[PDB]
Order: structure tokens, then C-alpha cells, then sequence
């Protein structure tokens, strides 16, 4: 796997991919 | 954070792993 | 606003849309 | 689960921020 | 809901998102 | 080109990539 | 409509033209 | 307009509303 | 069709559009 | 990392996301 | 093909890579 | 290449094309 340049929803994009079933948090700053 | 460090730099999938449930 | 199937992918875009900085939680095994 | 309420189900918008932080 | 800052197809993204079934229509400048 | 199925969302992103600048509308129910 | 055109059926880009402004 | 300040500033979901058909 | 500004994983989404089953590479620069 | 059903748009973002710089290739005919 | 294993199938991030370059 | 172009200037669908296989 490539290293990852990740903004707005793509982030969450990426999450969705990476966790799958497992979900996941999305926790940005402030 | 990961939100920040993704987009102002880089992170990898491992990274992103740690976010998952 | 309406009432629509939001799943997958689509259904996190639609989380980090409503939450935004706040923050979400995705968590499909519950 | 946000899955059913959702997906399988339909929900508002106003529904999916019961799963906001 | 939170504000928003969206560029380009995420603003479609939203639109959809928000009006469902209503559609939209989406109208850039020039 | 080709010829797909565009359904909710991804109809949109076909729009706004086709149309762009002139803008569009997406009316599902006609 | 675009949703029985594009959707249901298949459309081309050229089709998706039809709903441009 | 809507497509313009969404971008270069911010918008609500409420006044994307206003551009549902 | 319009003139295209596409980044990242917005590049890959019209290419799919665009090239249906055909399929496609993506092949960026270094 | 998980195991999903990964299609069309959907299946092409996940590669851009895996691949990236590296390019890929989308071959749905095989 | 790559439809066929992952999205008739599944198939891992690993197995993704398959296809890249 | 395609890639940067289509972000660091601007590109048609039917330079897209070309990539099709
Ligand atoms: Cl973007
Ligand atoms: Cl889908
Ligand atoms: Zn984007
Ligand atoms: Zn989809």
C-alpha cells in the first residue's frame, strides 16, 4: 500500500475501505 | 490528528487501521 | 430535507456530511 | 443499527446525526 | 448540521444528499 | 464513451462530470 | 426520466447531455 | 451563487436546500 | 462535454465513467 | 484490514486508494 | 477478473493490489 | 501525463479516452 494524501470526505472514503464491518471513528480536530 | 495529518501531509492504510472499531 | 437508502460508502459520506467536525461514529455491527 | 436505520431502512438526515460524536 | 466547504463534485454529492427524490438543479457561476 | 447503469449518487457525479460549467438538473421524478 | 434513462435503463454521455442547462 | 460560496467560503445544508427542485 | 479539472481520486471516477467496461489504467506521473 | 464487495465506481476508488502512484489497471472484460 | 473476485466476490486490500501497476 | 494534467490544468473526456483500454 501507497501512502495517502487525504482530505474532506476522502478521508472518510478511506475509512470506510479500510475497516470494512468493523466501522470506524472519524475524529477530526475541534 | 489522523483527519489533519492525512490531509495537510500523508498517512498510510496502517494508520488509517487504527481508527477502525 | 428527505428519507433515502444510504448505504456503504454512501452512507459514511452522508455521516461526514450531517457531522462534519463533530465527528461520527460508523459502526454497522452496532 | 445505523446499517438497518439507514440502509436497509430509510433515514433523514436529521436521523444520521444520531450518529455523530 | 454543521457548515459546509465543498468543491467541485462534493457539492453534487450534497445536493443529492439533501433534496433526494426533490432533485436539484446545480448552477455554477459562468 | 459507453453506455452504464448511473444510479443516485454516481447519476449526479455523471452529470455534474458531462455537464459541468453549464450546470444541470437532476429531476427523478420528472 | 434521467432515473428510467440513466438508471434503470442505460444511458450514454451523450444521453447525460440531455439534462445539462 | 450556491456552487461558488460553498467552495471559496461555506455553506449550510439549509441553504443547499433551497436549490432542491 | 466540458473541460474536466480532476484530481485525485476524482480523475479515476471520470475515467470509469468514461470508459464503462471497457476498463482503463490510470498511470500517473512517478 | 477487511474483506468487501467492492463494484464499479466503487471498486476503481479502492484501487486509485491501494495503488495510487503506483497506477492501476481496471479491466472488467479480463 | 477483478469483478469477479472482488465485487461478485470479495476481496482484501491485499488482493486489490493485484492490479496494481 | 493525463493525471497531472487533468489537475494542474484542465483535460477533456476525450483525452480520458485515450486511457480506456
Ligand atoms: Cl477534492
Ligand atoms: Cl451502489
Ligand atoms: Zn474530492
Ligand atoms: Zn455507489
Amino acid at each position: 500500500f501507497v501512502n495517502q494524501h487525504l482530505c474532506g470526505s476522502h478521508l472518510v472514503e478511506a475509512l470506510y475501505l479500510v475497516c470494512g464491518e468493523r466501522g470506524f471513528f472519524y475524529t477530526p480536530k475541534t | 490528528g489522523i483527519v489533519e495529518q492525512c490531509c495537510t501531509s500523508i498517512c498510510s492504510l496502517y494508520q488509517l487501521e487504527n481508527y477502525c472499531n
